[PDB]
């Protein structure tokens, strides 16, 4: 029981949940990212080849 | 144990216990040695699997 | 103290929280005690700036100091195994950057303002990719290192092994100076010469044998040819037909079977072959010196960033998130480990535990149970704060 010590251990929890949700938010902004592109052109050729 | 426990943790755990009342025989030997019971948590599931 | 060898003006690496104050009599500050209420001839009271780095799971962080101790043990084995021979060559006496300027600064002056270097490590590496990157360097400089020495070894081997042939015995020592046509006269075939050395005494047996010996003699063949004072040399030409008879008698009368004749293409090669040894190992003792030298600088730049490392993530291992924790270095009197060791942990004895009282104190491996192999995977015990043995 160092007082600063076992306090610093419950704030790293918290610490460390935010960092991993924070890692977690940026790799789902990564996994949407491309995916502006890659469904909003391979799908939108369903049209010109009617057209042409 | 719960000084090995404190340095090989990092002097940042909970330890609490309470002691075995009307303690009972061992299985190793067949003896009545006095006893004792303790409670741990930690976050870290290495920590556990340690 | 000796971590390095040929301890001179030596310092030592201490960590501490900023706020923390020492207890031995309160109301002190840090220099104060530090440059003036501790013994010594000298204190280089300085601070160590160090960068930040990133923070891992606590789960892990274990796992990498456990890993980065274990490189540490071999690396230090792997300095130690080349200082040794860096004296084990023995040609200069003196020193040999012991304590001479390591990278063109003295030791002591070097590390006492050393700064981190941002050229093989940036501000956001993952710990892992600095370990390995240390780790793989360090290994390919000494397996280089170690292939050179083996290879250097080899040919003092070969040419210690050519010298002893050059001279150590007058029988073995292969001939080029007596070796002539006039003495073996290559030709169309009628004769077969031989070479004979026997021991001064037994001239006995062979002078009186000088045309009893057997039939088909050579005149002035047996004649006085050549005298080295414990052998003598002739050129004991029989025919071509009759070699059976003194080729049977040469195994009872001690005539050195080394069959030589006048053939420049062998007796070239010998020659040609220790001066090619003689020449290749003093090429290779330079280069090897050179090589070194280079590696030299290049190992103890890595071991100081492995305690670096090491120190640093040890530091968060003792206390909390916030990374502001003071860290000083202070050089140290020679032949003083044992008041310093005591002083220093004595200031701050708080910092060794709360309720953890024991009367043995310090960090040198003890056991008084099954236990206690500083290992934090199966058995460890105290350590009184951050800190490490170091002179260099």
């Amino acid at each position: 029981l160092t007082p600063n010590q076992v306090n610093d251990e419950l704030n790293k929890m918290q610490a460390f949940i935010r960092k991993e949700a924070e890692e977690k938010a940026k790799e789902i902004q990564l996994k949407a990212d491309q995916e502006y592109e890659i469904e909003k052109t391979n799908i939108v050729r369903n049209e010109t080849n009617n057209i042409d | 144990l719960e000084q090995i426990l404190w340095r090989v943790l990092r002097g940042n755990l909970f330890f609490k216990t309470v002691e075995i009342e009307q303690p009972v025989y061992d299985v190793k030997t067949r003896e009545y040695k006095h006893k004792n019971a303790f409670i741990v948590f930690s976050h870290g599931d290495l920590i556990i699997k340690r | 103290m000796a971590t390095a060898l040929y301890t001179a003006n030596d310092f030592i690496l201490i960590s501490l929280p900023q706020n923390a104050q020492p207890v031995t009599a309160p109301g002190s500050k840090t220099d104060s005690w530090f440059n003036e209420t501790l013994i010594g001839g000298r204190a280089f009271v300085s601070d160590f700036k160090i960068p930040e780095f990133k923070i891992g799971s606590l789960d892990t962080l274990i796992v990498e100091s456990e890993e980065l101790s274990k490189v540490d043990n071999q690396i230090g084995a792997s300095i130690g195994k080349i200082i040794e021979i860096l004296q084990g060559l023995n040609e200069t006496s003196t020193n040999a950057y012991r304590t001479l300027p390591i990278n063109n600064m003295p030791v002591p002056e070097y590390l006492e303002n050393f700064q981190w270097q941002t050229r093989k490590f940036k501000l956001d590496k993952s710990i892992k990719d600095l370990i390995t990157l240390i780790s793989n360097e360090s290994s390919q400089l000494d397996a280089d290192v170690r292939a050179t020495y083996a290879n250097y070894n080899s040919a003092k081997t070969n040419l210690a092994a050519a010298e002893r042939k050059k001279t150590g015995d007058l029988s073995v020592r292969s001939l080029h100076d007596i070796v002539k046509p006039e003495d073996f006269v290559l030709n169309s075939e009628h004769l077969t010469t031989v070479l004979v050395a026997v021991p001064k005494s037994l001239k006995s047996d062979f002078e009186k044998s000088y045309e009893t010996l057997s039939k088909n003699v050579v005149p002035a063949s047996a004649s006085v040819i050549a005298e080295d004072a414990e052998y003598v040399l002739f050129n004991v030409h029989l025919f071509k037909k009759n070699v059976q008879e003194f080729t049977t008698a040469a195994r009872e009368k001690k005539f050195i079977p080394r069959e030589f004749n006048y053939s420049e293409e062998l007796i070239d090669q010998l020659k040609k072959e220790h001066d090619s040894a003689a020449s290749l190992e003093q090429s290779l003792r330079v280069q090897l010196v050179r090589l070194a030298k280079t590696a030299y600088v290049d190992v103890f730049i890595n071991w100081f960033h492995i305690k670096a490392l090491r120190v640093y993530v040890e530091s968060v291992l003792r206390y909390g998130l916030p990374p502001h924790f003071n860290i000083k270095i202070i050089a140290v009197p020679p032949k003083n480990l044992s008041k310093c060791k005591s002083e220093l942990i004595d200031a701050f004895g708080f910092l060794g535990g709360n309720a953890f009282m024991k009367d043995k104190k310090g960090k040198i491996n003890k056991q008084d149970t099954s236990l206690h192999q500083y290992a934090s995977l199966v058995d460890t015990e105290y350590e009184p704060f951050v800190m490490y043995i170091i002179n260099l």
